[PDB]
């Protein structure tokens, strides 16, 4: 299934043999995911709803609610624009000292819903 | 004067995180902008000063050449043949109003 | 006592390598024309002379 | 022999700046595929690697998608490159010449009618409608209405004919309260701007523009037309300093643009929508609207006979992009007043453009003071003498003072032909006779396709091509021509004699 | 949102060459600008200001909550181009200015503006009295067209004021935006035929 | 390779149309299998093109009738239209 | 000093005429120009040759100074109250007689204007395209004629 979900390499790296480099299957799924999360809401040209907003103010102050509030959006955001993930779960650990959200996401691609894999993402700039 | 290419807007035109910062991909799409708006013929630039070029007298203007006076003047002097045309066609009214 | 004036439109109409068809304008009648060739580059550099 | 050259003429027949020209997609890509190549960012990436290729392949698709937008607009943007017709009028309208909507079938009648009241003078009020069957078909008459008021002296013996001329349709008048912010549309199809007349409260204003336009009326009275892109006409008039400017003839000066409105100057307009171009040659008439005490005892066709004439006139398609396209340039070239011979060509082409397929303006060097005109009634070869008189005077409006317009139908070579055309019975289930009715169309098609246009050399055979082309179940087609002229005097040849321009067999 | 409203039209490329295929396309060749006048004339435009340098349609959302109507704003704005007609950030504007002047020259002092705000084009002081201004092409020494202390405008700053003007816009109320919409639509039916 | 025929049907005035109409051009071939879903760098690139093209589609008619007088709302072309008819707009 | 036809006719005069044409940059500022009548002599014997078009091209490197007025035309109207701002040697104005040499109808100043009134100008453009400097037909004349001394 790694063949499936052929997507251009986000970096457009030089691939050996000179063709466009590629993100392979499930390598792309991360990228699109990694893409959708960072993007500020409203920054899509005709789609305001895209991207998971982050308020550095709210990002500054973490509370199990504030965490939970964020916890939904990503889980919400990813769920709408990324049908390739069947069973997805988010974990967010906000870090107190620098005010950093680190976020874990365990998800399962459609083809292997029993398989589990996680990603590690952190956010900063408070 | 340089008609600015649409290139400075690429930052806002796509969402940022999908431009990365420097990728071939962005630079890839960047040159696409170049091909679309630059210089004399590019479709944006093509259509942007279109009306501007319509006087005729300005540079890059096909008008007089379309027409009559320029066609038939038998003026020789191919070069300034162009200058004597489009200068009439510039005004080219008084001639008729007085014709 | 005065110059055979010139050709006006003067051009190489086509290029097939090592070959040219050159077009100068005919100008006046019964004027033969003096066609030269000169050498840009020595193949060492360009337009060296 | 033929044409020697020094680098001559210019840029084909007409401008194509041709950076705009739409190219073939593959080439478009082929061009663009090079573009991405050589890009400093990567000299590495191989495009013929199918991965990038289809990716770049897509860019061209949009780039082609987007180009025809950018390109076509230019064709559009430039008259005579304009492919849209409603475009063409705009610049033409802008050039001071408009094409018009189908222009009512028009005619004149004299009718002898006894007034039952025996008053000295009856008027025929503007707007009495008459019926005319189209030629050879009585199933329906074509209604047509009195163009204007006319009165008649009662002759002694008490019977007296008025005469009046007739355009086809129904008078349709609509009042509108004018308002500052609003379009004024007439959504009426079959409208024609030439039969449009209106009333502001009271007095009539004229779109300057081919109604009168030289009179003491000071230009304060005025308005415009325009064509909604929809196909219906909207009204317009100049707002504010409606006259040239400023103080002009008034000592009080200040400012008047008229039509405030508030409610002022409730605008009432009156027009005829028409069925025309279908109504040409409508001979049998009726007196289709009664009046008080007037009784038509006879309506007799065509006063001042041609003698060769048909019922009504006019109509029109309206539209042809080809005759219209270049044409207004001459009107763009010329001022309103017509001066140049071809200016008299194009000017005449405005009004009675649907009367005239082709009009030939020329001087006859013999008679100065006369504008000699050769035109095509385009229904026929002979404009009825009233038409001739009609457009003349109207034409005569725009003209040099000592000059007089002089309209004559020129002599006409006639092609007299028997045709021999074969078809396979079985090959056609269709009614044989109607086939002839088919070809008899396609014959003039060639003419209208060709011959009247330039009045150049005429190809018999090439004519026979299209009639050959008719049924394709026509097996073969043959014809023989007899060149035919008409002579005015059997008795004496015209002084110069007559020439064929064309070699004939002796005897 | 408009051009999809009308039927797409077939189009021939004739007059580029005597034979080119005919193509269907969505219609730009209805004006829409008159279409949006008649209907527009019913209500009013309301001037309006911009908080930042957003995109027209990105901005078109926040007011109406509907990103789809940018053009409404656009035709009320009736700019020549959507790309340079809009508000633009300092970064771009400078670069834009950088671009346009670059061949001519960078950092080109565009004009002198007096205290009063009157722009003075093509002027330089002979430098003996910086307050007296002999213009230029003169070599000075002659005809100072003004004397005093004037500001000069940097091409960067020059770029700012240009894009600055774009800030306010005339717009129609988000209340009427709906009521308006139907009417124009209805007009287009009259405009279809 | 021209894996599919290049249609000129091309239609649509709004974005979804364009982006959509573009995707079927991207549909119908292999080796890039995502291109549908947002956040895919490929489907993302697919976005701006339509974004651009629309405005062009948008910007086009603006000048088109701005090239015509009497429908030209922008002052300076009306100015130019006057320049056409021979009148310089007075200062 | 050069003339403009603008408001007038290049088909009037010849090629080779000292002249200029104002016009409008689309940006809204004035560009102006001239025509080339550009002029030559075959041998020297003939008179200076009129070629090209009504105008005369100043040769390259020509010196061009142009004099004009920056203006505020709004407040221009009214403006009765006046003074002598200048100072000129040996010449001392004791009085400026305002509304001098006058009829008993006066305002301090005239002139002004938008100028354009972008809509209002459309007509004007819609008009002048119709206009003629020439006189033709009949009633064209007398109009233009009675523009002169209809007082007579």
């Amino acid at each position: 299934i790694n063949k499936l979900y052929s997507d251009i390499d986000p970096e457009m790296k030089m691939d050996w043999n000179k063709d466009v480099s590629r993100s392979l299957g499930l390598r792309s799924i991360k990228n699109s995911l990694l893409g959708i999360i960072t993007t500020r809401k409203g920054s899509r040209p005709f789609d305001p709803e895209f991207g998971c907003d982050l308020s550095d103010q709210l990002f500054e102050n973490m509370t199990p609610l504030t965490a939970d509030t964020v916890e939904r959006n990503i889980e919400s955001a990813v769920r709408n624009y990324e049908p390739r993930i069947d069973k997805l779960a988010v974990n967010v650990i906000p870090v107190y000292d620098d005010y950093t959200l680190i976020v874990e996401i365990r998800f399962s691609v459609i083809d292997n819903p029993d398989d589990i894999e996680q990603i590690k993402l952190q956010l900063a700039s408070s | 004067l340089a008609d600015p290419d649409l290139r400075p807007l690429i930052g806002t035109m796509m969402p940022d995180s999908y431009l990365l910062q420097d990728s071939n991909f962005e630079a890839f799409c960047e040159a696409y902008i170049q091909y679309l708006s630059d210089g004399y013929g590019t479709q944006y630039n093509n259509l942007r000063n279109l009306i501007r070029n319509q006087y005729p007298r300005e540079e890059h203007a096909w008008e007089y050449l379309w027409s009559e006076i320029y066609k038939r003047n038998i003026y020789l002097n191919a070069d300034k043949r162009d200058a004597v045309a489009r200068f009439f066609e510039s005004r080219s009214y008084d001639f008729y109003s007085t014709k | 006592t005065v110059k055979a004036p010139s050709v006006t439109s003067l051009r190489i109409s086509k290029l097939s390598a090592n070959q040219v068809q050159v077009r100068w304008d005919d100008v006046g009648a019964n004027f033969y024309y003096f066609v030269e060739i000169a050498e840009t580059k020595t193949n060492s550099g360009e337009n060296l002379p | 022999a033929n044409t020697p050259v020094n680098y001559q003429l210019t840029r084909t027949a007409n401008a194509i700046p041709e950076i705009f020209v739409g190219g073939t997609f593959a080439e478009i890509k082929q061009n663009l595929i090079e573009w991405l190549n050589g890009q400093n960012e990567f000299l590495d990436y191989d495009f013929e690697g199918s991965r990038l290729n289809v990716l770049c392949d897509l860019l061209a698709y949009n780039t082609l998608y987007i180009q025809q937008f950018g390109n076509a607009a230019v064709y559009e943007s430039f008259m005579r490159t304009a492919n849209l017709r409603s475009s063409v009028v705009q610049a033409a309208q802008d050039n001071g010449y408009l094409p018009t909507s189908k222009s009512a079938a028009q005619t004149e009648i004299m009718l002898t009618c006894t007034d039952a009241l025996n008053r000295n003078y009856i008027t025929i009020p503007r707007g009495t409608r008459f019926l005319a069957y189209a030629k050879d078909t009585s199933v329906n008459p074509y209604n047509f209405v009195s163009r204007e008021d006319v009165i008649a002296i009662r002759d002694k013996n008490n019977q007296y004919f008025p005469r009046l001329k007739l355009a086809q349709g129904r008078i349709v008048r609509t009042e509108i309260i004018y308002d500052k912010l609003t379009p004024i549309i007439i959504y009426d199809k079959n409208i024609d701007r030439n039969q449009v007349k209106l009333y502001v409260d009271g007095a009539e204003w004229i779109n300057w523009t081919r109604k009168s336009m030289v009179h003491a009326g000071s230009t304060s009275t005025i308005y415009y037309m325009r064509e909604t892109i929809d196909g219906n006409t909207e009204f317009y008039f100049g707002e504010g300093e409606i006259s040239v400017n400023a103080s002009e003839g008034a000592l009080t000066a200040n400012y008047i643009g008229g039509l405030k409105p508030t409610q002022n100057s409730t605008i009432v307009i009156e027009y005829i929508s028409t069925n025309g171009a279908d109504a040409n040659g409508a001979v049998g008439f009726s007196y289709a609207d009664t009046l008080t005490n007037i009784t038509v005892i006879n309506i007799n066709e065509n006063p001042n006979d041609d003698p060769d004439f048909v019922g009504a006139d006019g109509g029109g398609d309206p539209e042809d992009i080809e005759r219209i396209r270049e044409l207004g340039t001459i009107k763009r070239e010329t001022q309103q007043r017509c001066v140049t011979a071809t200016d008299y060509d194009t000017f005449v082409s405005e009004r009675f453009g649907s009367i005239i397929q082709a009009v030939q303006t020329f001087t006859d060097s013999t008679k100065p003071g006369y504008a000699f005109i050769a035109a095509k009634p385009k229904s026929g070869l002979y404009l009825t003498t009233v038409q001739r008189e009609d457009i003349k005077n109207y034409l005569k409006d725009y003209n040099l003072a000592p000059i007089t317009p002089s309209i004559i139908s020129p002599n006409y070579l006639f092609i007299k032909t028997n045709l021999k055309v074969t078809y396979a019975l079985n090959k056609l289930q269709e009614s044989e006779q109607w086939l002839e009715g088919q070809i008899i169309d396609k014959i003039d098609r060639y003419y209208t396709e060709d011959v009247e246009i330039f009045n150049s050399s005429f190809a018999k055979s090439k004519m026979l091509t299209y009639v050959d082309d008719a049924d394709h179940s026509v097996i073969g087609s043959s014809a023989t021509i007899q060149m035919v002229r008409e002579v005015q005097n059997f008795y004496k040849t015209p002084e110069a004699g007559i020439k064929y321009n064309n070699q004939i067999k002796d005897r | 949102m408009l051009f999809t409203f009308f039927d797409p039209i077939e189009y021939a490329a004739k007059t580029v060459n005597k034979n080119a295929p005919t193509i269907p396309m969505t219609d730009i060749f209805r004006n829409y600008k008159d279409y949006f006048k008649r209907a527009l004339a019913g209500y009013r435009l309301r001037t309006y200001y911009i908080k930042g340098s957003p995109r027209p349609e990105e901005l078109a959302n926040a007011i109406y909550g509907n990103p789809q109507l940018y053009w409404v704003l656009l035709m009320c704005n009736d700019n020549y181009d959507p790309y340079y007609g809009w508000i633009t950030s300092q970064e771009a504007a400078y670069q834009a200015s950088i671009q346009k002047y670059k061949n001519v020259g960078g950092d080109q002092i565009v004009y002198h503006v007096n205290e009063n705000g009157e722009k003075f084009y093509n002027l330089i002081s002979y430098d003996d009295n910086p307050y007296v201004w002999y213009d230029k092409g003169d070599k000075a020494r002659k005809y100072p067209q003004y004397e005093g202390a004037l500001a000069a405008v940097d091409t960067y700053e020059a770029a700012v004021l240009e894009n600055e003007k774009l800030r306010q816009i005339k717009i129609i109320a988000k209340s009427d935006i709906n009521s308006f919409m139907n009417d124009l639509i209805r007009i287009m039916e009259k405009s279809y035929g």
